[PDB]
């Protein structure tokens, strides 16, 4: 079925197989799901339905849609542009690490499965050469599993501080260059989709996730990992970090407030069903996130079983959990290098598809907003090459010895936290109060046939902005510092630059409001009347 | 519970104009879209217009577009449909349907205002009593000849008799209508009980009762 | 203009009998947009089946729509006297909206002979200068009954009225009315007035004569 194959080619992504178990292990195991399902019900469905319906209604790019829906709140589009720029900066480095893992995979013995190399320290131990072994005192002397040592001391060569930026890793730089040039190849030759290439590269991630889950439940001692994954702690619910990270994991995995969802709506015709597609896409995305959570948490439960250390601190808990638990899982398969290279090629495919659609949405929005310059002299591909070069040069600051902290900062403060919360708040205020939810419900009735069931309407008015503003204020007043491996206590200038770019991602809305008020002034009531009123027939 | 009562309609000249009004109650009129459905005298149903729940998404059929406008008023919970240049082809009995969810259909309908377009003139009905023959079940008749337009409400003995009554649909010739009705009565009932026939024509306000003897 | 047609336009169903209507669509229509209605004889239509599978509130479960694509059908298990009406099919897929042609659900039963009753015109009828003699045919089945007027020594064709009653909800029969329109000058020029109709109960038509005397 063409409908089943194309939809399944969009449910999976790196935000479900890499970011969700990272956020579910850093911010408490079982306590992450309680604000996960709340935002899933109250902010995933309504805002996903809102952005898809607005994109299909206006049927154009992601920032001029907000121009013709509400010219006052046109700054919501530019914030999504800045979020897209930050994502395209840091969503390609994950593919660089997966390429580096793919480069080292083609060997009869896996690099992350032995306790002897140039990077393995004295406190290493095999954890496989003997059953009872000689641990429980080596663990007191900080015993470390070989994959946990391999990732740090060879993949990125971690340093003891963000102020300790070491030499740039040239192998990772060539990996990033390969990732950017294959993304540019996908831009030029590869837009012509369908054929025999979609029946293979869409069902492949589900087969691999199924076999990885089947292995993960077969791993001994995974009951402890699943219990840690499911049983919640209320003391781990008392902090705002869990709520913020769960809400913005909902917003990130669904591409909510990123900016490409308005472009997704414009691709469909005027009479496509928003409600059924939104419901089934969101439910299947949450389901595959839940399945990947099962797989990784069972694997690290087995890791904590085979070590003497408990579950809470057995992996990195930074954004390399999918690069630590999953390569640990593939070591136990028969014919391990084949499964490892198939896994890493899966990661390349499902990261490259999302990076492709992100950069394509960004470039088509920036050439729709600049129509007379980039559509007359055959320079759209030149702009794509320039954007790729610029994002490759700005992205290289993370590839150093100490750039992992910079990557963690931009991951938690660019397409996450206050940026996504602010954009969702202002989006829902715009639709529910400025454009009018009755008018938008009438537009949805004219589009798909039936109005929203008024639960989504009341979510647009009072539920979603209320809960997101509550989470915003709760994070603001009770500030908690961010720690990389759950204990780092970042320097103040790192928090300063993270908050600076998080502001610059979200201060574009009131700045655009201010310059729109100043540019066309007819005193306050005429200004608000002429800015509230939409443009043309939409 | 929900009453989609309708007003307006009647005899109009060809090329004139009419303003049908549909009044809604028992529900939120601003939350459900509205449509007008007409029924031809050949009992053929077709859709005329549709306005959305707000009042800016307006659709028409290809037979009434350009001449027909549809309005709305969410304050007094009323609906409108104004037409211009009425010909002899768009005579019907217009319904006030209610359809908001396109997967649900026109769930609640109205009553139906009879609309007649003709070059004829209104004529008062001439109720003609009928004398039976001079059996067991003696029957009585009361025909109405020469009225216009449809419809005319007719009962027997001012609505007190409703069992065994058979009325007939109107028929058009020479721009006049003809209607008849017959009842079945027992031998003891007639002519012991004075049976009369009443007529109700709204277009002429005629109310005349006729009772007949076996002449 | 998604031209929907329904066959047959006229049908007759005995009680407790299988029946299946159809609604052929011109172009393709969605499976969840085609509806079915029911209009009683002398009442507003009500929603009966929506999205070709479901039933409206108050509709009995013996109704069941079917079909998808372009061929759609309405199936009733055991009909009774309470659902003798006309059914239309609608679509909201394409604009402008179209309805079905309408299938009339009729009932059959053992044939009943007509009760022919001739009514001579009253004394006031000749005041206007015309002649209007009327014959009433009541409680007869089926509707395909021909009537002729007999005057002097021949039959009459000009000035014959016709009026067919719809299906009765009491005994499921028709009622036929015929009126002869003439002038009072022609009334005094004639003395034979007979109306007859050939029913299917008797090959010889039932007759009823009268004289102006
Ligand atoms: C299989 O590779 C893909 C996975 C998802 C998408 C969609 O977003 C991508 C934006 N984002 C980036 C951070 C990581 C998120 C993740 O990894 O999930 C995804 C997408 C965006 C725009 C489109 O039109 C141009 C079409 C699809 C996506 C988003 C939500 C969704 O609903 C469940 C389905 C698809 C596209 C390809
Ligand atoms: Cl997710």
């Amino acid at each position: 079925v063409e409908f089943v194959l194309s939809v399944a080619g969009e449910i999976i992504g790196l935000g479900n197989v890499w970011r969700f178990p990272y956020l579910c292990y850093k911010n408490g195991g079982g306590a992450f799901l309680i604000p996960y399902v709340v935002f899933f019900i109250c902010c995933g469905i309504p805002v996903f339905f809102l952005e898809t319906a607005l994109g299909q209604f206006t049927s154009e790019g992601g920032i001029t849609c907000w121009r013709k829906v509400c010219p006052l709140f046109e700054g919501i589009g530019y914030a999504t542009q800045v979020i897209e720029a930050h994502l395209n900066v840091y969503y390609i480095i994950i593919l660089a690490w997966a390429i580096f893992y793919l480069s080292n995979c083609f060997t009869t013995e896996l690099p992350w499965a032995t306790c002897g190399h140039e990077w393995n320290t004295e406190n290493c131990v095999e954890f496989q050469k003997l059953n009872v072994s000689n641990y429980s005192h080596v663990s007191l002397q900080n015993a470390t599993s070989p994959v946990m040592e391999f990732w740090e001391h060879r993949v990125l060569a971690i340093s003891d501080g963000i102020e300790h930026i070491g030499n740039l890793r040239w192998e990772l730089a060539l990996c990033l260059l390969a990732a950017w040039t294959i993304c540019y190849f996908c831009i030029w030759k590869g837009t012509k989709s369908t054929g025999k290439v979609v029946y293979v590269t869409a069902t492949f991630p589900y087969i691999m996730l199924l076999i990885l889950l089947i292995r993960g439940v077969t791993l001994p001692g995974a009951s402890e990992g699943i219990k840690f994954y499911l049983y919640p702690d209320l003391s781990r619910l008392s902090d705002p970090q869990v709520w913020v990270d769960a809400g913005t994991q909902i917003f990130f995995s669904y591409a909510i407030c990123l900016g490409c969802l308005t472009a997704l709506g414009s691709y469909n015709n005027y009479h496509n069903n928003c409600y059924r597609d939104c419901i089934m896409l969101c439910c299947l995305n949450s389901g595959t996130s839940f399945v990947a959570g099962f797989a990784i948490f069972s694997v690290l439960g087995f890791m904590a079983y085979e070590q003497g250390v408990p579950i809470a601190e057995v992996a990195e808990s930074g954004p390399g959990l999918a690069f630590i638990a999953y390569p640990k899982a593939v070591t136990m398969m028969p014919l391990s290098p084949l499964w490892a290279t198939l896994f890493f090629m899966m990661l390349i495919f499902l990261g490259l598809d999302s990076q492709f659609v992100c950069v394509e949405s960004l470039v088509t929005a920036v050439v729709d907003m600049y129509p007379k310059v980039f559509r007359r002299g055959y320079r759209r591909e030149l702009l794509i090459l320039a954007l790729s070069v610029i994002s490759y040069f700005l992205g290289l600051v993370m590839l150093t010895e100490g750039g992992m902290y910079i990557f963690q900062l931009f991951d938690s403060y660019a397409a996450s936290g206050m940026c996504l919360l602010f954009v969702a708040i202002f989006e829902c205020i715009c639709i529910g109060w400025v454009y009018g939810s009755n008018r938008f419900s009438e537009d949805i009735r004219d589009m798909i046939g039936f109005p929203p069931p008024s639960l989504i309407k009341w979510c647009w008015m009072i539920m979603t902005p209320g809960i997101c503003a509550g989470i915003f204020i709760f994070f603001l007043i009770k500030y908690k510092p961010l720690k990389y491996n759950n204990i780092y206590t970042y320097p103040a200038w790192g928090y300063g630059i993270g908050w600076l770019m998080a502001l610059s991602s979200m201060l574009c809305i009131p700045l655009w409001i201010c310059i729109t008020v100043w540019k066309t002034e007819g005193t306050l009531p005429e200004k608000l009347q002429k800015l509230t009123t939409p443009s043309t027939d939409l | 519970e929900v009453q989609l009562v309708e007003s307006g309609g009647g005899l109009v000249k060809p090329g004139g104009s009419l303003k049908l009004s549909c009044a809604a109650s028992g529900f939120t009129f601003s939350s459900y879209a509205m449509s007008w459905v007409r029924q031809s005298p050949e009992k053929r149903l077709e859709w005329v217009a549709e306005i959305s729940s707000g009042g800016r998404y307006i659709y028409y059929s290809d037979t009434v577009t350009g001449r027909f406008t549809i309005s709305r008023d969410n304050a007094r919970n009323i609906l409108h449909l104004e037409m211009s240049s009425l010909r002899s082809e768009d005579t019907a009995m217009y319904y006030c349907a209610r359809g908001e969810v396109r997967q649900r259909g026109f769930d609640y309908w109205g009553q139906g205002t009879t609309l007649t377009v003709s070059s004829a003139k209104t004529t008062a009905p001439s109720v003609y009593p009928l004398a039976p023959v001079c059996g067991s079940s003696v029957t009585l008749g009361c025909l109405v000849k020469g009225y216009f337009p449809e419809p005319v409400t007719l009962t027997w003995n001012s609505g007190s008799l409703s069992s065994g009554v058979h009325t007939f649909p109107a028929v058009l010739q020479s721009d006049l209508y003809t209607l008849s009705s017959s009842v079945t009565v027992t031998s003891s009932t007639w002519p012991s009980q004075s049976i009369t026939c009443n007529v109700a024509h709204p277009a002429s306000s005629t109310k005349v009762d006729k009772k007949i003897e076996p002449r | 203009e998604n031209v929907l047609t329904q066959s047959p336009a006229i049908m007759s169903t005995s009680p407790g009998e299988k029946v299946t209507m159809t609604c052929r669509a011109s172009s393709s229509v969605g499976s969840s947009y085609l509806h079915w209605y029911q209009q009683k004889s002398g009442a507003s239509p009500k929603l009966w089946i929506y999205s070709t599978s479901n039933l409206a509130s108050g509709v009995p479960a013996r109704f069941s729509g079917s079909g998808s694509g372009t061929s759609y059908s309405l199936t009733i298990s055991s009909v009774e006297a309470e659902d003798a009406a006309t059914y239309y099919c609608q679509q909201f897929s394409g604009y402008p909206l179209t309805f079905g042609s309408g299938t009339k659900l009729e009932m059959k039963r053992a044939d009943a002979a007509p009760t022919v009753s001739i009514f001579p015109p009253s004394s006031e009828q000749l005041t206007s200068g015309g002649a209007s003699v009327v014959c009433f045919l009541n409680n007869f089945y089926p509707k395909d009954i021909n009537v002729k007027w007999k005057i002097d020594g021949s039959e009459r064709q000009n000035g014959v009225l016709n009026s067919w009653t719809d299906q009765d909800s009491k005994d499921s029969t028709y009622s036929m009315s015929s009126t002869l329109t003439l002038t009072k000058d022609e009334y005094e020029r004639h003395n034979s007035y007979t109306c007859e109709a050939t029913h299917k109960t008797s090959t010889s038509p039932i007759v009823k004569s009268f004289n102006r005397n």
